[PDB]
């Protein structure tokens, strides 16, 4: 993909205590368009892998079609091993760096979430390759605009409940609804924990808008 | 004298329903020296005999490193254990590297099994001479797996394959219902008197013809050679 057509713009994701929960807005725009308003940007690789992604979303079907049939071809065995959300996040960053080393990327920046024995697992691969784990991910404006939100409560306090995470990623999207111009007021929210990945949503974000009054 | 119109290709199917050079090449690996693999709870323990060409050659080698967690053991003909090391070793680094985990035993048995079944059906190819015993740990725990050159291969409890190894199942079958609960070196010691008893009654299990391959839980796959079998075998009963 040289030239993405209709794109996603953040995927948040931060670990919690129990697992990952990572967000995603159901908006696909072209260019500036919103076009298409109900596209699940969260895949949901196995039990306990889940997986949002940025940049195009063709690339991001594609992705879903190549990692849920290796999903599906490992399933078959029935020999007791799975897929790690690290090895999903290792594959994965292969992927993206052997396409980039063609000169032909895939446009994606993906958040992979996680949870398998007992540890959590958060996971950034983008188009280039880079790929790192960290408590609290952000792509797009996320990163300029959530992880400065993300990382200050993990500053504070590192070990995050399922409750207090979930409403610091629903307060990240209220941000980014605000002030990135291609979000949009409907996005799901994915958690993996020890029950498996469950996909929340549609949900929407609480407005204000007192500033708009006092303009005088 | 009886002479056999359906043995001369692995192509051809006997009347009988059987293939004559898929059933030979089984019997390559009797022409191997013995070789136990044995595993606990875990640890997967790869005990094997090895024979020299002289008193002054070095004792060809028949446990082969794969992967820090997969070793195997060889029996039959060592250029085609080569050919199966050679890919079993890329197949562990491909995983390796592309996964970041080691792989499951089971699954490298199956593409081994899938690699050699190639050669049981396609024309001016030889079944792979050698049967292999692979040790392995992952995540289910450890793994002992057999392969033979009929592209078959087993998930075993405890195995012995090469010449005469009939008398260490018999050890092995009358000893499985204590294999899972030894330690190391009681796991080390069942798989010697299996190996001890795949001898004749004047020889005796030296540090010369002894190796010894262990895999397990919080250990890598390393293979214990000559002064190294000494703490392993210095345990052991008289011959009964």
């Amino acid at each position: 993909t040289q030239n993405p057509m209709v794109t996603g713009t953040s995927v948040l994701g931060v670990k919690f205590e129990g697992g990952v929960v990572i967000a995603a807005d159901m908006l696909g725009s072209y260019g500036s368009l919103a076009r298409f308003r109900n596209i699940s940007r969260i895949m949901r690789v196995n039990n306990s892998t889940m997986l949002g992604a940025s940049g195009d979303y063709a690339d991001f079907q594609y992705l879903k079609q190549v990692l849920g049939q290796m999903v599906i071809d490992e399933e078959l065995l029935g020999d007791g091993h799975s897929y790690s959300p690290r090895a999903i996040h290792s594959w994965l960053t292969r992927a993206m760096y052997s396409r980039r080393s063609k000169m032909n990327p895939l446009w994606n920046t993906m958040v992979i979430g996680g949870y398998a024995d007992g540890e959590s697992f958060l996971g950034y691969v983008d188009m280039l390759g880079v790929a790192y784990e960290a408590p609290s991910l952000a792509t797009g404006y996320g990163a300029y605009l959530a992880q400065p939100l993300l990382r200050e409560v993990l500053e504070k306090q590192p070990v995050l409940s399922q409750t207090e995470a979930r409403d610091l990623v629903e307060r990240c999207m209220r941000v980014l609804y605000y002030r990135d111009a291609r979000s949009y007021n409907r996005f799901q929210i994915a958690t993996v924990t020890e029950k498996g990945v469950e996909i929340e949503g549609p949900l929407s974000t609480e407005t204000n808008w007192d500033i708009a009054h006092m303009i005088s | 004298m009886f002479r056999n119109q359906y043995d001369n290709d692995v192509t051809v199917w006997s009347p009988q329903g059987r293939i004559h050079q898929i059933e030979y090449a089984m019997e390559a690996v009797k022409q191997g020296s013995a070789t136990v693999g044995l595993k606990s709870k875990t640890h997967a323990v790869l005990v094997a005999l090895k024979r020299a060409q002289s008193e002054l050659a070095a004792h060809q080698k028949k446990i082969l490193h794969v992967d820090n967690h997969i070793g195997i053991s060889i029996a039959g003909l060592t250029a085609d254990a080569r050919l199966l090391c050679n890919f079993m070793r890329q197949e562990c680094l491909d995983s390796r590297f592309v996964f970041d985990r080691p792989l499951p035993v089971s699954r490298l048995v199956s593409l081994i099994g899938s690699k050699t079944q190639i050669p049981t059906q396609r024309y001016g190819r030889r079944p792979y001479g050698v049967g292999l015993l692979i040790a392995g740990y992952d995540d289910m725990g450890p793994h002992i797996f057999q392969t033979c050159p009929s592209a078959n291969y087993f998930d075993c409890r405890a195995m012995s394959i090469g010449a005469r190894s009939q008398s260490a199942r018999t050890y092995l079958e009358r000893h499985m219902s204590e294999f899972m609960e030894c330690n190391l070196n009681e796991l080390v010691k069942h798989g010697l008197r299996a190996l001890r008893e795949t001898l004749p009654a004047e020889q005796d299990l030296t540090t010369k013809n002894v190796s010894i391959g262990i895999v397990g839980k919080d250990l890598e796959f390393t293979i214990y050679d000559d002064d190294d079998v000494s703490p392993f075998l210095e345990g052991l009963e008289e011959r009964p």
